[PDB]
DNA sequence: TATCTCCGGGTGCTTGTGGTAGTGCAC
RNA sequence: CCACAUCCACCU
DNA sequence: GTGCACTACCACAAGCACCCAGGTGGATGTGGAGATA
């Protein structure tokens, strides 16, 4: 908000959309890796500098 | 390390809540405001759930706590479910007697129950407190007695009803008298003297028969206590015995204490397999409870609770708000109100035992343990008084709208995303997006940090950091190393309503400058996405590996065609449309002269002398040929494009040009088309085939280029295709001219008289009317009729004057052309708007004559508004219906992924290619689209030879195959196809890939390991939002319909009576008739006399698809609800493919219920494939021919979502209470089966790249197969 | 209506101050307490759902904001999610709404 | 005496309850 | 710190 | 062997819990009486 933008929405229709296609590690990145796994998205962002 | 494979949930014993728990809670003080510090042991102490100074404070995230409450409570949700779990294990009724045992002040007893009370032998009646409180301790009556005064009573007379114990003293009942110089004791009672040793004590409790003292000499008579007054010597033995004495949720306990499954079930078995089905239907309905505790472990005993458990603190976190103010969950509220009652109960029970008051407290404590589990199921306790909203529990978190299950189902929020205002791209190629320069920079971050750091812009990536942080240190290098990462990087486009599976696509970013970000104009379908003001979501995968994923199966070049139908969705647009139609357009004006051409060969120096002067046009209307073709005539098309160059010829000229083969007499533009088309493909031979330069190019024309285009040539070359039709249209659209002014919207004349006519005879109705020969519905109805065929009359004249008069008109061009405008829209701009429907959903009687060419009148405009306001409220909603909708087809059809081996289906559906019933008794063939919608993409079953062309068994019907049975059925010679469904595939869960088909965003068979259900969910479910819609709901959600039509169930023949009162149709058979009444309103369609079927609507109306079922079968029931689903989406021009109903339709009936029973009870439904593995195991696998003899059970799509083996999905579907209540009673195993599980734990999804098919694909480059290769065969010596 | 319903609260106060007062000589303060009428005059000027945030974009815009009727209100007169037969124009609306 | 702390609209479901016909006791 | 409530808008 | 009342079963009415599209931006709001310091 205040500080930082904030995150997209990403709802329901979006992943009903993204496993529509074959697309499953997308998904499994976007729901723990880019929204919830502390630990993996802080590993992943060491990983990726 | 080990992964996780299934999900357990059950009940918690009381031991495993003290085993969760570290320490338990006493205080309820959260934190003190002077001391930010933790206060005491309450719902936040520091030793209770670890450090809250960085273990981290990670830890407290985690600990749980518990209350050891000194009085035992059930839960909320196995009292107050529909089904009362704890209500129906025991003999005890839900609504009232389990509430008021449960809370009120009322007894249950089991031990003990053979004393009298007027009511025989006792075993687990409800009794209130008072009867009991009586019969507890006999019948005691007291009487105060004056001082002074002598009664006549003594202190052992029996006494009975009427006797005067004084001069104003009288007894009620039958008893004995005991008088004290100072009171009189009236006990129903029975008293014995004795002088001898006593055998029975004080207090003992004596059975009949029994020596109570003095040796044999005294013995009991009746159940009760004794009691030795040695003041006169004499044993009193009352008539109320040892009997248990037990309330409030422990006295439940004790009942689930002493209760014992093994015989509880087989007593349930004895008392259900004989009587009828009246009382096995609740016999069953207990007996699959206490089965799913006997066979789940965990006992009942523990199904109340002894110890709360108690949040971990940051789930319930207290937060500073401004000025030391603290803002909390209600959870912590609600705890410390627990607590505090808890405490109070305990200092009560310890001092002192008030009964009345102790039961109030208990009642109050088991209310407060109620509202803290869930609140609302018993009153509304709230917040401090002041503010009437109400505390939010345990349930309110889980369940509801905005609950956990819909908040971590979603993952509601992303790191690498941005949003931003989209506007149109033109100069981008088709898998191309424009992406502002800011927003790029700040998304790729650290790839940015990375690549500046690999350079020597920035020593460490703190340095880069710090670089970036600061717009005013931007520099060139940055631009470049941005530019250097994004070479090969794909971002994710997104809309905010993501309907269908378009709605997300994969783009390949260009840095440019700006806000906005550009958009391919062709994608703008794709998307529901204009330009007027609308934004649009970005997001950047990361990973390699979804890096591949979005570039190959997401990116926007890949997908050209629907996944509902084959319908391309980059077809070319408005405006490239427009402009196509106006290059390939010809232009016809006069014919002056003699026409006559073919027979004088001096005619042509003649009519080319008639040229020079005004006598005929370039391009007149001759016999043959006109004067422009043989005033030039062109050898290559080069040169005609070069003379149309230099203005010699337009475009819309008609002239001969030498194509590579024939002399063709078309115009420029169609020969420049052409080219384009040829040009933008590699051959010139098959562009010229894939093509029709004979007519100009509608919308249609171009949707069937860009098809053959797809079929024929492929991925990359449609793709070029349409970017060079795209760049031609927009080119020659502006070059063209198209305008609109006032003048443009040409009224014809005709319509005039057309309306003076129309006037007249409305005034003949009038009189009609004012003479009495019409009524007011007969009256209206004319009305109607003349004003919307006298509409029809004007549309079809101003469309013929357009065509006469201005074929190059900018709105008979637009609307000829797919680019906007319907021919009622053109009306109303030029014609009349006449019929406006009324509010309460009829039509005015009084049209609009006017048009927007001219000026509405106050009045017209005041009507219309009624329907703009009518259009607006109608989208608000069923816009809301819609999304419903979709969400339970989605959630009921989210299993079926295709993952299969081919399975040996003999069985079939035989698609009809002729319409049963146009007219009362005819058939004829079905619509072109109707047939390619049903059988184009499907695999037939068997080969069929139907033109001399032998359609081997097994091969995929494409288009080309779908237009030859459509032109053999023409021909007659076959009426049904027989090829495979989905309906018949065998597949455990999903469809394989020769039943489901062929058609997909691709041309080619369905890949293994595709989730076609959600697909197909989708591709039902978006039409809906432009959408009727009831009908649909009542169909997908299995429901009587009010106008139900009436259906027979057996052959027979048909016999009609016209009774008045009500019409009778006989079902006649030879061994029996049956009868049917139809009201006066039941208008039929059958004849008497006919012959009539089983399932056959005996009257015109809408069918129950359970009496349908039950008459015909599984089978007939489908077909008729795939065909009652597609009717309404053929009504409304969405074309939609019967694939994807078919797949809703399967998982609407895969549920059967036995009823010749096997292993199992016989009234209980469950799954069809289920039930078939059982019977071949039982059958042929196992010994014991035991026929389990079913019937299938056609439920709803809610129903059949909600009963599904895995608790996940169906917990975060529609209700959380009952389907965790459900499969907390039984252990149920979740296996992570199915998409939505999956997307719970987040973990890798078991349909597309995750399917075990193509899970793991070992891959090795030629040089490290070879080595190991020869480390293989060096392994296989010699 | 706000300022009765406050002044009704403050008439049950003074009733209870007399109820519980003993003497007579106490009308100016021990009668009267200004908190009641006044949290409800500020509760309804600051937190109700009609008095609603000024949308000054431009002269019009408050303007047409000063002069717009709703339907809704305290919520026990109309509500957001089911009001289809209502939002439909009436044939007495010609010349007033 | 001051500050802190207590004082709906629609659908599926279940249940019920008089109605209604099979069956038990009297003509 | 961003919790929740209320209101006004924008895109379907 | 039939006339009469009886009791288990069925259609109808009533009470009740549960549903009511997605996304974004902005704005303002979150205590008064008793009891003890
Ligand atoms: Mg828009
Ligand atoms: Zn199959």
């Amino acid at each position: 908000g205040k500080a930082q933008f904030g995150g997209q929405r990403f709802g329901e229709m979006e992943v009903w959309a993204l496993e529509a296609y074959g697309a499953a590690h997308t998904l499994q990145e976007m729901l723990t890796l880019k929204s919830d796994d502390i630990e993996g998205r802080n590993a992943a962002y060491e990983a990726i500098i | 390390k080990k992964e996780v494979r299934k999900v357990r949930i059950a009940l918690a014993s009381p031991e495993k809540i003290r085993s969760w728990s570290y320490g338990e809670v006493e205080k309820p003080e959260t934190i003190n405001y002077r001391t930010l510090k933790p206060e005491r042991d309450g719902l936040f102490d520091e030793r209770i759930f670890g450090p809250i100074k960085d273990t981290k404070s990670i830890v407290r995230r985690y600990r749980m706590g518990h209350i050891e409450l000194a009085t035992p409570a059930a839960h909320i949700w196995f009292v107050k479910d529909v089904p009362s779990k704890i209500g129906t294990l025991l003999d005890l009724s839900a609504t009232e007697l389990e509430q008021v045992l449960y809370f009120s002040k009322y007894i249950v007893l089991d031990p003990k129950g053979a004393i009298l009370n007027g009511v025989p032998v006792e075993k687990r009646q409800l009794l209130t407190d008072e009867e009991y409180r009586e019969l507890r301790y006999g019948k005691q009556e007291t009487y105060p007695l004056p001082p002074g005064v002598d009664a006549l009573v003594k202190d052992g007379e029996e006494v009975v009803k009427g006797q005067e114990l004084a001069p104003g003293v009288v007894s009620r009942l039958d008893g004995v008298a005991l008088y004290r110089f100072a009171s009189i004791l009236v006990v129903k009672a029975r008293v014995y003297p004795f002088e001898d040793d006593v055998e029975v004590s004080t207090g003992d409790r004596v059975a009949p028969g029994d020596v109570l003292a003095d040796g044999g000499k005294v013995k009991s008579d009746v159940y009760g206590r004794v009691e030795v007054d040695l003041v006169r010597n004499v044993v009193r033995v009352v008539e109320s015995y040892d009997i248990d004495a037990r309330m409030g949720a422990e006295a439940i306990q004790q009942l689930l204490k002493e209760l014992d499954l093994e015989a509880l079930e087989k007593e349930l078995l004895e008392e259900m397999k004989h009587p009828s089905r009246a009382r096995r239907a609740k016999a069953r309905k207990r007996l699959e409870v206490v089965r799913a505790f006997l066979d789940s472990g965990n006992r009942p005993e523990w199904m109340i609770l002894e110890a709360v458990p108690v949040l971990p603190p940051d789930l319930r976190p207290m937060v500073q708000v401004d000025g030391g103010r603290f803002a909390t969950s209600d959870l912590n509220d609600l705890y410390r109100r627990l607590i505090n009652r808890n405490n109070r109960l305990k200092k009560l029970l310890a001092q002192g035992a008030p009964e009345i008051i102790i039961r109030n407290e208990k009642r109050m404590l088991q209310e407060a343990v109620d509202a803290l589990l869930d609140n609302g199921r018993r009153g509304a306790p709230v917040t401090n008084p002041g503010s009437d909203r109400p505390l939010r529990s345990l349930t309110d978190i889980l369940s509801g709208k905005q609950g956990r299950f819909r908040q971590n189902l979603l993952g509601k929020r992303v790191d690498y995303s941005g949003r931003s205002v989209i506007v149109v791209g033109p100069q981008l190629k088709l898998h191309q997006c424009g992406l502002p320069k800011r927003m790029a920079l700040e998304l790729f971050k650290p790839f940015l940090l990375k690549k500046m750091e690999e350079k020597g812009i920035a020593p460490n990536v703190k340095a880069a950091r710090r670089m970036l942080e600061r717009q005013r240190d931007i520099k060139d290098e940055v631009w470049d190393a941005l530019e250097e990462v994004i070479h090969g990087k794909v971002v994710l486009l997104n809309r905010a309503p993501t309907l269908h599976r378009l709605g997300i696509q994969a783009f390949q970013p260009v840095l440019v400058e700006g806000q906005s970000i550009q958009l391919h104009p062709l994608v703008c379908e794709a998307f529901n996405a204009d330009f007027d003001g609308d934004q649009m979501a970005v997001h950047v995968p990361l990973s390699s590996f979804a890096q591949a994923e979005a570039r190959i199966q997401m990116l926007s070049a890949h997908n050209l065609l629907s996944p509902a139908s084959g319908e391309p969705l980059a077809k070319p647009s408005r405006d490239i449309i427009l402009g196509l139609y106006y290059i390939t357009q010809v232009r016809k004006e006069k014919k002056g002269a003699g026409l006559e051409f073919a027979t004088p060969e001096e005619a042509l120096a003649a009519h080319e002398r008639g040229e020079v002067a005004l006598n005929a046009p370039i391009k007149v209307a001759g016999r043959e040929t006109s004067v422009g073709r043989l005033k030039y005539v062109f050898a290559n098309p080069d040169e005609a494009l070069l003379a149309v160059a230099h203005g010699i010829v337009d475009l819309q000229d008609v002239v001969t040009v030498r194509y590579m083969g024939k002399r063709l007499e078309t115009s420029p533009g169609r020969i420049l088309f052409a080219r384009i088309v040829a040009e933008a493909v590699e051959d010139e031979k098959v562009a010229w085939e894939l093509i029709q330069l004979d007519v100009p190019q509608e919308k249609n024309s171009l949707k069937d280029l860009v098809y053959q285009a797809f079929l024929r040539l492929g991925m990359e070359k449609t793709a070029r295709l349409l970017d060079a039709l795209k760049y031609y249209g927009f080119t020659f659209s502006t070059t063209s001219g198209i305008t609109i002014g006032i003048d443009d919207a040409v009224i014809p004349e005709e319509k005039k008289q057309y309306l003076e006519e129309a006037d007249r005879k409305l005034l003949q109705i009038e009189q009609a009317y004012e003479m009495g020969f019409l009524t007011d519905r007969e009256r209206y109805d004319q009305i109607l009729q003349l004003w919307t065929e006298t509409t029809e009359k004007v549309t079809q004249a101003v469309f013929k004057n357009f065509e006469e008069n201005y074929p190059f008109n900018p709105l008979y061009v637009m609307a000829q052309s797919g680019a906007r405008g319907n021919p009622q829209q053109i009306r109303q701009l030029c014609g009349l708007r006449g019929l406006m429907q009324k509010p309460s959903g009829e039509t005015f009687e009084v049209p609009v004559r006017s048009s927007f060419r001219e000026g509405l009148t106050v009045l017209e405009y005041f009507i219309s508004s009624h329907g703009a306001r009518k259009g607006g409220a109608d989208t608000a909603l069923r816009t809301a219906d819609s999304g419903y909708l979709t969400r339970k087809l989605v959630d009921v059809t989210h299993e079926i992924v295709v993952r299969e081996a081919d399975c040996g289906t003999t069985n079939y559906i035989s698609v009809p290619l002729f319409q049963p019933d146009e007219v009362t008794r005819s058939l004829r063939l079905r619509k072109r689209a109707d047939i390619e919608a049903g059988l184009y993409g499907r695999v037939l079953a068997r080969e069929v030879e139907v033109l001399g062309v032998r359609l081997e068994e097994g091969r995929y019907l494409s288009m080309d195959d779908v237009h030859l049975l459509i032109k053999a059925a023409e021909a007659g010679e076959i009426q049904e196809v027989p090829v495979r469904s989905p309906l018949t595939c065998q597949t455990r869960y999903g469809v394989c890939q020769k039943c489901y088909g062929y058609d997909l965003s691709m041309a080619r068979p369905v890949s293994i390991g595709e989730a076609v259900g959600i697909v197909a969910a989708q591709s039902i479910g978006e039409p809906g939002t432009q959408l009727g819609l009831p009908r649909v709901i009542e169909l997908f959600e299995a429901r009587r319909p009010k106008a139900k039509a009436v259906i027979s169930e057996i052959d027979g023949v048909v016999r009609i009576e016209e009774t008045e009162e009500k019409l009778s149709v006989f079902v006649e058979s030879e061994g029996f008739s049956k009868e049917y009444k139809l009201p006066k309103e039941a208008r039929l369609l059958v004849k008497d006399g006919d012959y009539v079927e089983a399932g056959q609507p005996l009257t015109r109306g809408a069918i129950d698809p359970h009496q349908l079922l039950e008459a015909k079968g599984p089978e007939a029931v489908e077909r008729y609800l795939v065909e009652e689903i597609q009717k309404v989406y053929r009504a409304q021009g969405v074309k939609l493919h019967d694939k994807h109903i078919e797949i809703v339709v399967r998982q609407m009936m895969k549920y059967v219920e036995v009823t010749d029973p096997g292993d199992s009870r016989l009234l209980e439904g469950q799954v069809l494939e289920k039930w078939d593995v059982e019977a071949l195991n039982e059958r042929l696998i196992a010994e014991g021919k035991t026929p389990v003899a079913w019937k299938p059970l056609l439920m709803g799509v809610t129903k059949s979502a909600l009963s599904t083996k895995s608790w996940l999905s169906a917990a975060s579907f529609q209700n959380t209470t009952h389907v965790l209540t459900e499969a907390a009673i039984a252990g149920k195993k979740d296996e992570l089966i199915g998409l939505k599980e999956n997307v719970i734990l987040g973990r890798l999804i078991p349909a597309g790249t995750g399917s075990d098919f193509v899970r793991f694909t070992q891959v090795v480059d030629q040089k490290t197969l070879k080595a190991i290769e020869e480390a293989r065969k060096e392994a296989v010596e010699a | 209506d706000q300022f009765r319903v406050g002044l009704a609260r403050l008439a049950r106060g003074v009733r209870e101050r007399m109820l519980m007062g003993s003497e007579d000589s106490l009308t100016p303060a021990k009668l009267v307490n200004s908190r009641p009428l006044e949290a409800a005059i500020r509760e309804f000027f600051s937190r109700s759902q009609l008095s609603q945030f000024k949308d000054e974009t431009n002269p019009l815009s408050s303007l047409r904001h000063k002069r717009r009727i709703s339907a809704l209100g305290p919520g026990g007169l109309t509500r957001e999610r089911a009001g289809f037969d209502v939002r439909d124009v009436h044939r007495t609306h010609y010349g007033r709404i």
